[PDB]
C-alpha cells in the first residue's frame, strides 16, 4: 500500500563556499505519487524549488528531483524536509558536502 | 544493438468532484521522449528531446486525441476496480500502466510488454507470448476472464508487433547522434577526517551520461571487494550523473589506495589516488 | 506511437 521515500541531498557541482551552486533533494521508490517536498536554509522554507515532472521506475515506485539556486557558506546549513503518506513524520536531510 | 520503447501511464482519482489526472510519459531507449499531462492548461503531447521536433502536426494531434481517449478510459477501470476491491468513494488512487517493445541485437522485437498496477502493485500483465494473461489477484481475475472474451490480447499484441516496432526504428534513425551520446566521468577524490587514526577516501564521479558506472578502489591494485560504501547513482540536474565510492583507510597509508572507474564514455578505465 | 486501451480493465 505504502513505500517510504529514500532521500539523497547534494550539490549540482562540487561547492566551493561564496560560489553560488545548485541544491539538489533527489526522492524516490515512494508510493502514491502525491508528495510534499521542501528545501530549507536554516530552518526556513527556501521559496523557489524546482521539482522535476511526475515519472515512475520500473517496479512502479515514483521520483523526484527537487532542486533551488544557493550558495554554500561554512555557517549556513541546507537540508530537505520530505512529508509523505507513508511516513508518521516528516523526514528531514542535511545538506553535508562530503557527501 | 539492442533498444526499447515505453511508455508509462499514471491515472490518479483525487478526493471530491474533480476528475482523475492522467500523464503519460513516453520513453526511447530510458530516455524521456514525449509527455502530456492532464493538468496542463491544454493538455497535449509535447515533444521532450529535440530530435521529436521533426514530426509534424498530424502526429502531434494524432497522439493527442488518444491519450483524451486514455484519459477517459482510465476513468472507467478506476471505477470498475473500486467495485472489484470493495472500496467507497472518496479515497485516493492510483492506476499505472506500462506498455513497449524491446528489440534484439538483430533488431527484431525481442519482446513486448503491457502491464497495469493499481495501489503501485503488479495488477495484470500480458505474457510473453502476447496471447495470455497473468492476473495478480482475485480482482484481476475478473480482468483476465473479460478480457480472454474479448480478445483484447490480440489488440495488443498486434500493436506490439507491429506499430510499436515500426515506430520505434523511426524514432531510433531521428535521434541517431543523441540517444548515442557519452559523457565520461570527471573524477576526483576526497579526504575525510581520521576517526582515531582511520581516514575516509572517496571517490566521485561527475558528469557522467548514460548512468551506468562502475567505481572500485584498491589496495595495491588488487580487489577489494568488500567494505566498500556506495551512494545509488543521481541525477545532477543538468543531465548528467553522480556517484561516489569510499573507504576507510589507515591515515599515512593513502597513497596505497586507488579507485577505478569504468563508464562507456572513457577510453579506458580511469584511476585515482588522493592527491 | 503509444497504444489505446479498447476493453476496460
Amino acid at each position: 500500500i505504502q513505500k517510504t521515500p529514500q532521500i539523497q541531498v547534494y550539490s549540482r557541482h562540487p561547492p566551493e563556499n561564496g560560489k553560488p551552486n545548485i541544491l539538489n533533494c533527489y526522492v524516490t521508490q515512494f508510493h502514491p505519487p502525491h508528495i510534499e517536498i521542501q528545501m530549507l536554509k536554516n530552518g526556513k522554507k527556501i521559496p523557489k524549488v524546482e521539482m522535476s515532472d511526475m515519472s515512475f521506475s520500473k517496479d512502479w515506485s515514483f521520483y523526484i528531483l527537487a532542486h533551488t539556486e544557493f550558495t554554500p557558506t561554512e555557517t549556513d546549513t541546507y537540508a530537505c524536509r520530505v512529508k509523505h503518506d507513508s511516513m508518521a513524520e516528516p523526514k528531514t536531510v542535511y545538506w553535508d558536502r562530503d557527501m | 544493438g539492442p533498444h526499447s520503447m515505453r511508455y508509462f501511464e499514471t491515472a490518479v482519482s483525487r478526493p471530491g468532484l474533480e476528475e482523475p489526472r492522467y500523464i503519460s510519459v513516453g520513453y526511447v531507449d530510458n530516455k524521456e521522449f514525449v509527455r502530456f499531462d492532464s493538468d496542463a492548461e491544454n493538455p497535449r503531447y509535447e515533444p521532450r528531446a529535440p530530435w521529436m521536433e521533426q514530426e509534424g502536426p498530424e502526429y502531434w494531434e494524432r497522439e493527442t486525441q488518444k491519450a483524451k481517449g486514455q484519459e477517459q478510459w482510465f476513468r472507467v477501470s478506476l471505477r470498475n476496480l473500486l467495485g472489484y476491491y470493495n472500496q467507497s468513494a472518496g479515497g485516493s488512487h492510483t492506476l499505472q500502466q506500462m506498455s513497449g517493445c524491446d528489440l534484439g541485437s538483430d533488431w527484431r522485437l525481442l519482446r513486448g510488454y503491457l502491464q497495469f498496477a493499481y495501489e503501485g502493485r503488479d495488477y495484470i500483465a500480458l505474457n510473453e507470448d502476447l496471447k495470455t494473461w497473468t492476473a495478480a489477484d482475485m480482482a484481476a481475475q475478473i480482468t483476465r476472464r473479460k478480457w480472454e472474451q474479448s480478445g483484447a490480447a490480440e489488440h495488443y499484441k498486434a500493436y506490439l508487433e507491429g506499430e510499436c516496432v515500426e515506430w520505434l526504428h523511426r524514432y531510433l534513425k531521428n535521434g541517431n547522434a543523441t540517444l548515442l551520446r557519452t559523457d565520461s566521468p570527471k573524477a576526483h577524490v576526497t579526504h575525510h577526517p581520521r576517526s582515531k587514526g582511520e581516514v575516509t577516501l572517496r571517490c566521485w564521479a561527475l558528469g557522467f551520461y548514460p548512468a551506468d558506472i562502475t567505481l572500485t578502489w584498491q589496495l595495491n591494485g588488487e580487489e577489494l571487494t568488500q567494505d566498500m560504501e556506495l551512494v545509488e547513482t543521481r541525477p545532477a540536474g543538468d543531465g548528467t550523473f553522480q556517484k561516489w565510492a569510499s573507504v576507510v583507510v589507515p591515515l599515512g597509508k593513502e597513497q596505497n589506495y586507488t579507485c577505478r572507474v569504468y563508464h562507456e564514455g572513457l577510453p579506458e578505465p580511469l584511476t585515482l589516488r588522493w592527491e | 506511437s503509444s497504444v489505446v486501451g479498447v476493453w476496460y480493465l
